[PDB]
């Protein structure tokens, strides 16, 4: 389980919101770690998987598995808080500096994006 | 119907298969005058193991389906000879009857899919 | 598409022939229409020919190529399907055991009695095991 990874994910969000780090270089690292974490959590699965899980829950006929959905929910809560704060930081940042760090931050924004889509 | 059950057929087939593969793999050592006589004897045995494998394989096939109906309709004058056929008789084959029967298995619908292809292969190879 | 690619041979000579082959190979790959293009289900009785097979020949090498690629992507099912055509029986079961093995461990509420990896498991066993089984014990 990438539970241990979860803690790093939290630290990353913390640093970003704080926007400490004179270096965007630092923030690029934070963005990269977050990107992998978001991607890692949902191994490529598509709506079919979600539908199957819901049915199984169907209702807990017996013992269901709803592990991946639960993991996504926890990620999304953490992310929310930290989120408003950090969204501000991530976008402004965007522009400038780092045309570089950019490659990293835009990718982070897009992954995040699916999840927390909605 | 066959004297032996399907489970048993599979068991024998599986076991002989293991032996067949074993000998096939280490055939070089055994084959290739006392030495020559040993060579001949071992060659004969290995051929025998393979032959049994083939007979059992056909039976594995037959077990799948609609064997009984064809048997009843098919058997003619030759039938008495057929019924008193032992496994060893298949081991050391009575080729013509089986060929005719197998042809009927293929000609008729009984063989399904992959099986059918296999007999046609068989008739081609050893028939 | 296959019908059109086949015309390429109409210009008889090497080069064109390879171009044809490459085109078909390219078609199979990325279209991923394996059943249609390559073939399907044994029920003993080898492959049921795909459209290309009707045209024929290099088909085994393409399968290995596609199958390996499936492995990269991790498109299991496609790999199993491809290996069946490849007739790598041992490989099929092994991939198969892996697929069934996970999905077994997990949490409960599943397994309708009609279709999936389990069902897939049933298909292969019934299918291969009776017949001159080439797989490892």
């Amino acid at each position: 389980g990438d539970s241990s990874l979860y803690i790093i994910l939290k630290k990353l969000l913390d640093f970003i919101l704080k926007t400490g780090g004179g270096f965007q270089r630092v923030r690029t690292h934070l963005y990269g770690s977050l990107l992998y974490y978001l991607q890692i959590a949902q191994r490529p699965d598509e709506p079919d998987t979600l539908e199957a899980a819901k049915k199984t829950m169907w209702e807990r006929l017996t013992a269901p598995e709803d592990v991946f959905s639960k993991l996504q929910r926890e990620n999304i809560a953490i992310i929310e808080s930290y989120g408003a704060a950090l969204m501000e930081v991530v976008c402004r940042d965007a522009c400038d500096g780092h045309e570089i760090g950019r490659m990293l931050a835009l990718a982070l924004l897009d992954r995040i994006v699916s999840v927390d889509k909605q | 119907e066959s004297s032996v059950p399907c489970q048993l057929l599979e068991s024998v087939l599986q076991e002989l298969k293991g032996l067949q593969e074993f000998l096939d793999r280490n055939s070089q050592f055994a084959g290739g005058e006392a030495q020559l006589s040993e060579k001949i004897s071992l060659q004969a045995i290995q051929q025998l193991v393979r032959k049994s494998y083939q007979a059992l394989a056909l039976w594995k096939l037959l077990c799948e389906h609609q064997f009984t109906i064809i048997v009843a309709e098919l058997q003619k004058e030759l039938q008495e000879q057929l019924k008193i056929t032992t496994f060893k008789d298949l081991v050391i084959r009575d080729k013509e009857l089986t060929g005719a029967l197998i042809a009927s298995l293929i000609n008729c619908y009984i063989r399904d899919n992959a099986a059918v292809d296999g007999i046609s292969l068989h008739l081609q190879d050893i028939c | 598409a296959l019908q059109y690619f086949y015309f390429l041979r109409d210009e008889k000579d090497s080069q064109g022939e390879n171009m044809f082959l490459r085109c078909v190979s390219e078609l199979v790959i990325e279209s991923r229409e394996f059943d249609m293009i390559l073939g399907k289900l044994e029920n003993d009785g080898s492959r049921k020919p795909g459209v290309i097979d009707k045209f024929t020949s290099d088909t085994k090498p393409i399968i290995n190529k596609v199958a390996s690629v499936a492995e990269n992507k991790g498109l299991f099912e496609e790999a199993a399907k491809l290996y069946d055509l490849a007739k790598n029986a041992d490989k099929v079961l092994e991939l198969m055991n892996k697929l069934l093995s996970p999905v077994v461990p997990q949490i409960s509420a599943p397994q309708s009695n009609k279709e999936r990896l389990k069902n897939m498991a049933l298909s292969i066993a019934e299918r291969y095991r009776a017949q001159g089984i080439s797989a490892n014990k």
